């Protein structure tokens, strides 16, 4: 129990932090990855002067603060502001004292060696956690779907990745990163919806375009004869009621937004798209392992939640793969937390105890110890 | 052959710096001279149009 | 070491020529711009004096 | 001559229409983009009952009419009232019959496909012009400054834009629109001038604040130590004589008004300003084309006429751009008509004849034909 | 003179074409081996609609075209697009009419019999050249270094080869091909340089990583205690100034890039490396000829130009070869054109006239004639 209860799992994202206790089924804490700094001197009624704001209080009060994102494209870019988000996570969100909890953290696919050593330096030397561990994100997603070999298409708020994993070892030279994700996708909907003849003028109009994207957006299979369908004008249309009455209608654009993930050309991106990239990762791997990867395309991440994403991907890679092959696109329902759940499982596991980096290992080996 | 070519390099690099500085000081003196030529040539068309209207 | 220093010499000598030409073309464009700025700054001191008398 | 003389160029703005014959050096007709509708029944002496008023007669008689602006932020918002401004342009202002003149029109940067088809429908089907053509405004401004690649900062009465153009094709995904322009700018001067201890009480006081803005306003470079200069009180001050004697003095505010274009925060705008936006457009474009755009910042529009706008912009983007770069801010003197002049050139050109959309093309292809 | 002046030498590569007149000391024409096909309909100012683009106009205009490489790994893969590059070479680059010039062409090491017959079919039947000849590339490189027996390590843009040659006959069963070359090498530098904490974001950032590789990259001897040296941080570092000011520094990676040629494991390649492969070629040859090959390791190709390549190879094979042996690594300065120069020599030669395949031979013997 000492640490059975006690292991923490913190998944640091570009848009959201997911956090909680190893053992739980889902994150106890989910909140924006921002750190707000007040543009002016003054106070809220009853509070003192605050130097900084994090998560939702930074979002809610955004009009008087300069908002900053510590993690650009999955990599920690500002370490002063990240230690601020961690502090908030332990002390306010989970309300635990960190110096008696083992902490499993996550990093990104080709996270620079030096960063994995730096967050270890900050975990052990400024938070004084007993022990910690850094798992790679795609690797926890895979594992949370039971398996050990597969290829994960991972897509969240600032990055998309393909991480081919074989008997647990993520394959460095076959990993692909595509910098277009849910953030890019909300801003494109924004324009095709103002372009539908609308105005997201106040900040209460801006924010909810993102809630339109999440609730009403679709990834149609045969996106071709779906536009064609749009035109005959079926009961395909969908009206959403705004903060007030102002019933906005979205028929068609509803799927023009996730067609951006297959066609980056919709947004002036010259890069290849999700399905081709799944494939290219795969023809960059060893030959003998390619049947395995093909029957185990695990999807994780908030942006892979658009319904019919899996069917489109299913047919997208069948038709690029040699017919002798078995294609299989696994997309679980909890996928917006796969990464986290894979960490919860792993860290609550009976056999993981012997991989925890302890302060004994650290004080004796330097940050190098956990770096592997 | 290497020592003679290093020495010549050093001397032509020093001349290139010395002239690059002269260009930048003229190029800037000119955004100034052209801009004062244009602020001058507007003030006039307002004063000469103002002249033709108060003469009329 | 000699071939790299000959190549660098050649490239900085080429840049030095390329910039020396740019200076000369600006330096000349400017005797022109300054002179048109002065041919301008005399005729609206004349036209504004002509204005103040026909306004008076 | 048939059409060498005969091509018309009509530039439709948010505040002004500019019109005339391809060939001329400047617009034959310039007038407000209003359509007045009388609030009461009655007549002027010697005239009949008039249902409507357009341009200057709507401005002059504004006290008995309800004034309406057909073009909101560069886009045509009311098509009944726009056909009224066109009618006025052909028949009264240029006094031509439209059915024997080719007409080059202009549209805005991301003008909805459907609008370009609608004004074509109205040009050919209600005015019966022989042929027409719709050019994008920034694109005519660039071209009128000789070149084909550059980025135009275009700023008039209701909109500001940045339109990066490469070998003639305006780059859709890099275009930025900032809804703060000369209209916004006259109303801000208004307040800093009443705030100087004044009153623009009657309508003959209101209108002339705009003529103060045009004649006496400046964009100072080092707007910082220009306020500082204001305080030592140099002979920086400037008094304007009103419709009557009432000599009003404007020293300082004179430049506080165009500092609004770099600082939207002066007016409760949270958007970025002109120079940052020039830049952001540029780091949204292809990499290999960014040296071109930087050496070709062409300015056009009534609001970019404030003296010292170019020097401030020069230094504003040098200091944001990588030092290896050449910055170059072209601001021609005729810039309040760049757009129009670019159309005059193009439409009088020897090679343009083969791009005119003719009634033959239209009656045979539908509005789609000119839409491109 | 008839053909003394008149012989053409065209060396077709995976990345570059090298072309010119037999007699000259270096290629009159060097340009990318691409054929661009426009993604959209439209024109450049003053030109007509172009169906296709080749060489540098395809590279320069790459944003609106789909680029294609006719030669994959030294072998011609698309014959429609190759006839396009040849056409460009004769008519635009060298501006000659082909029907009065003998043409010496080059092919790759184990070029399929059928290809040598096909380019002969296209040379004689669609270009109508008087006579032609196909030389093997390593064989021209050797010969340009004076000799007739040696082993060439040939390395360009898409392939590396080892071609042991004895009294002029390239030895089929001892030839080795390693598909990792300068193209692979620019993309690896790219990643170790973004991994140094950088961004080659626009296309003007992408292209110049290749100019960094060419200018600043090194092949260190004792690559072991060169990394060790990197750490003590000597004045080993090297900063390059980008298209703009943005001075990028490259200290160490500078040599980590050509260490890829000895260690393919740096790039997820399981194949053996350059030096081992030199050697294996050699222990696949007759016994009595192995002292000859060892004292005549001739290097040719753009990717063998990295300084200190020869010293590393010198010591790499001394220490694998029996000590009774003399090792000798010849690497001439003009080596990026060895192949071409060997063709220029040979084809301008007094004795070569009797090996030219003439239209008489062809019209009478079929493509078989030149195939040998």
């Amino acid at each position: 129990d000492e640490d059975e209860t006690t292991a923490l799992v913190c998944d640091n994202g570009s848009g959201l932090v997911k956090a909680g206790f190893a053992g739980d089924d889902a994150p106890r804490a989910v909140f924006p990855s921002i750190v707000g700094r007040p543009r002016h001197q003054g106070v809220m009624v009853g509070m003192g002067q605050k130097d900084s704001y994090v998560g939702d209080e930074a979002q809610s009060k955004r009009g008087i603060l300069t908002l900053k994102y510590p993690i650009e494209h999955g990599i920690i870019t500002n370490w002063d502001d990240m230690e601020k988000i961690w502090h908030h996570t332990f002390y306010n969100e989970l309300r635990v004292a960190p110096e008696e909890h083992p902490t499993l953290l996550t990093e990104a696919p080709l996270n620079p060696k030096a960063n994995r050593e730096k967050m270890t330096q900050i975990m052990f030397e400024t938070f004084n956690v007993p022990a910690m561990y850094v798992a790679i994100q795609a690797v926890l997603s895979l594992y949370a779907s039971g398996r050990t070999t597969g290829i994960v298409l991972d897509s969240g708020d600032g990055v998309t990745h393909n991480v081919p994993i074989y008997e647990g070892y993520a394959l460095p030279h076959a990993i692909m990163r595509l910098d277009l994700a849910g953030r890019d996708l909300t801003d494109y909907l924004m324009k095709i919806l103002t372009e539908r003849g609308y105005s997201f003028v106040t900040t209460a109009e801006r924010e909810i375009v993102r809630d339109i994207k999440e609730k009403l957006c679709y990834v149609a299979l045969d996106f071709e004869n779906e536009m064609a369908t749009a035109a005959s004008s079926s009961s395909l249309e969908k009206s959403y009621e705004l903060p007030d009455g102002q019933v906005i209608t979205i028929g068609n654009e509803r799927f023009r937004c996730p067609e951006t993930l297959f066609q980056p050309s919709f947004i002036g991106m010259e890069s290849a798209g999700i399905h081709e990239t799944t494939y290219n990762s795969i023809m960059k791997c060893d030959i003998d392992i390619r049947k395995d990867l093909y029957a185990n395309n695990v999807m994780s991440g908030g942006t892979t939640m658009y319904p019919g994403i899996a069917d489109r991907m299913q047919k997208e890679i069948t038709a690029l793969a040699p017919s002798t092959m078995k294609i299989k696109i696994i997309a679980p329902p909890e996928r917006k937390y796969s990464v986290w759940i894979g960490g919860s499982i792993l860290a609550s596991l009976s056999t993981f105890q012997q991989m925890w980096i302890t302060k004994q290992e650290y004080d004796e080996a330097g940050p190098s110890i956990v770096h592997r | 052959a290497a020592d003679e070519s290093e020495r010549g390099m050093k001397v032509i690099e020093s001349r290139a710096q010395k002239d690059e500085e002269k260009m930048e000081i003229q190029e800037i003196q000119l955004k100034e001279a052209k801009h004062i030529a244009e602020d001058a040539d507007r003030k006039y068309e307002e004063v000469a149009r103002k002249l033709v209207i108060i003469e009329s």
